[PDB]
């Protein structure tokens, strides 16, 4: 994706999904015998994602105004947004789209929870 | 699922349960007040109503439906509206006046054009003659009540504290009082319209009698309603507390495992 | 003024410091409001 960003074009990247990536990263670590942290993940499982998603950016003019936009996906269990890895990534990104099964079945699709959903960039990146 | 979730749900019901039970004693208390309003209006019901039996009074129709503004009282408004509806087939061209919002809501979902006046903010204190009389004053004025050949009062009749009975009773206008079979059994002074007064007084009175019984019927239903709410609310609390304790114990074990795994290396 | 209303005035003058209990006062006060209904919408709410 960065090739496009670096060379004055625009790329969107979708990481589907980072829940599963962390699980893999844990496997590596455990078998390498790196002493685990919370829920058996590596101590730096936040850094795993934080450095990844920091690479999505809008570059300056001196760098040709190219951009990489990230839509990472995260899976919760039983609506537990308060879970470990969900909490990490929420604190990384610039806003969240929150989908609810309860809304899916009331007919609301996309099942977006407006109350909980934000996009911090706000009306700076919305058509006037 | 999570202790934090189960903590709030358990504590939420723990309140609903204490709520419904506080509203079940507030009901029981208000019930001593209720019979002092029922009996004292059922006795004024023998005396007021007896004239009409002896005079043998009989008879576009005006329906007055009576319940209240407040829910949490079983099927009080549901089946009363069902009695009015059942009656409303036999004459769909009736004009409805609603005393209470809950009953207004019920009949507005089914007969919105028939409703011409709604009396509000009722269910709070016990019914008084002032409300009774001022509603009556509105019917006579705005609804032009005196001109309908038929007036009906629907209200709940409290047979006991365990169940009630949706009821009906008629209010006779001046014309009908005058022309009754045995109206000339009484030495009535033919002068200053007595049938007029007797009608407009009975219009307030039998409304109050109705409200006073409907009230009593509601308070005894709300009590029984809260009584089961508290029973279920309390039974749920047991199942959730049990769930809590599992989830508490599980949180201790799982933290202890992480810590043991971490030290293992 | 209807005959019931006429009787209220007299009954509530028969009221209007002691012997003037709680349920006595609260018989001289009504929280009720009337709202007329047509076609249903209404003719804006008013005290009784």
């Amino acid at each position: 994706g960065e090739w496009f960003r670096d060379n004055g074009k625009h790329a969107l990247i979708v990481y589907d999904d980072l829940s599963k990536q962390a699980v893999a990263y844990r496997q590596l670590s455990l078998l390498l015998r790196r002493p685990p942290g919370r829920e058996a993940y590596p101590g730096d499982v936040f850094y795993l994602h934080s450095r990844l998603l920091e690479r999505a950016a809008k570059l300056s003019e001196k760098e040709g105004s190219g951009s990489l936009t990230a839509l990472p996906v995260i899976e919760t269990q039983g609506g537990d947004v308060s879970a470990y890895i969900p909490t990490n990534v929420i604190s990384i990104t610039d806003g969240q789209i929150f989908l609810e099964a309860e809304l899916f079945y009331k007919g609301i699709r996309p099942a977006i929870n407006v109350g909980l959903s934000v996009s911090r960039v706000g009306s700076a990146a919305q058509v006037k | 699922a999570t202790l934090k979730e189960v903590e709030m749900r358990l504590k939420s019901i723990k309140n609903i349960e204490k709520i419904t039970k506080t509203m079940k004693i507030v009901a029981s208390t208000r019930l001593s007040k209720a019979e002092k309003a029922k009996i004292s209006a059922k006795k004024m019901d023998e005396a007021e109503q007896l004239f009409y039996k002896n005079a043998e009074t009989k008879n576009k129709e005006l329906i007055v439906a009576i319940t209240s503004d407040k829910g949490l009282c079983g099927s009080i408004h549901s089946q009363l509206a069902k009695a009015v509806r059942r009656h409303l087939n036999d004459q769909p061209n009736a004009d409805i006046v609603t005393i209470g919002d809950k009953i207004k809501m019920q009949l507005l979902r089914t007969h919105p054009n028939n409703i011409k006046l709604s009396i509000n903010g009722i269910g709070k204190d016990a019914p008084t003659f002032q409300e009774s009389a001022l509603i009556a004053d509105k019917l006579l004025s705005v609804m032009k009540a005196g001109t309908y050949p038929k007036i009906s009062i629907f209200y709940n009749d409290p047979v006991s504290s365990l169940s009630f009975e949706p009821s009906e009773k008629p209010i006779f206008n001046a014309k009908t009082i005058e022309q009754s079979p045995s109206f000339g059994k009484f030495e009535i002074d033919t002068d200053a319209n007595v049938p007029r007064d007797l009608f407009e007084y009975t219009l307030a009175n039998q409304m109050l009698t109705a409200m006073a019984q409907g009230y009593a019927a509601e308070i005894s239903a709300r009590r029984n309603a809260m009584d089961n709410a508290s029973k279920n609310a309390g039974d749920m609390i047991n199942r959730y507390s049990i769930l809590y304790n599992r989830t508490r114990q599980a949180v201790i074990t799982n933290e202890l495992v992480d810590t043991i795994t971490g030290a293992s290396s | 003024i209807s005959y019931a209303a006429y009787l209220n005035v007299a009954a509530q003058a028969i009221r209007s410091t002691e012997l003037q209990t709680a349920s006595v006062l609260n018989r001289s006060q009504t929280d009720a409001f009337y709202t007329q209904y047509k076609n249903a919408s209404e003719p804006t709410p008013i005290t009784k």
